[PDB]
């Protein structure tokens, strides 16, 4: 069973439960390992949203434009 | 000539509340620009839009 604490997800097994964290490394590879048809039978989509994907691995990074600083002349930024 | 009808005539202590048009009156058509946004910026101090 799972519950979400903070950021991270912790599920139990059990007669006296047996709580450990679940590692996104393994998160992800379980995901990995979704079939296609599962995929699609799940809110999804074989080509523009696997769930594979909800775990970040490389990071976009915006370009200036988004985050434009703001000069006061020169030396100041 | 003489007003058909008669009016109500008389002194009357008046204030002369501050806004003044000329502290409004404000056009625009193209000018500074938003940097992140790009669009018209605001008021009319920094002459936007």
């Amino acid at each position: 069973t799972i519950r979400k604490d903070g950021l991270k997800l912790v599920g139990s097994w059990k007669d006296e439960p047996e709580l450990r964290v679940l590692s996104t490394e393994e998160i992800l590879n379980i995901f990995k390992h979704i079939s296609v048809k599962d995929f699609t039978s799940l809110g999804f989509n074989e080509v523009f949203s696997r769930p594979e994907w909800m775990i970040l691995t490389c990071l976009p990074v915006p370009p200036p434009p988004v985050r434009p600083s703001i000069s006061f002349n020169e030396s100041q930024r | 000539k003489k007003l058909m009808a008669q009016i109500f005539f008389g002194p009357t202590y008046y204030q002369r509340l501050r806004h003044m048009v000329d502290d409004k009156i404000h056009a625009r058509a193209r000018g500074p620009m938003q940097v992140l946004t790009r669009q018209p910026v605001e008021g009319r101090s920094r002459d936007g839009g």
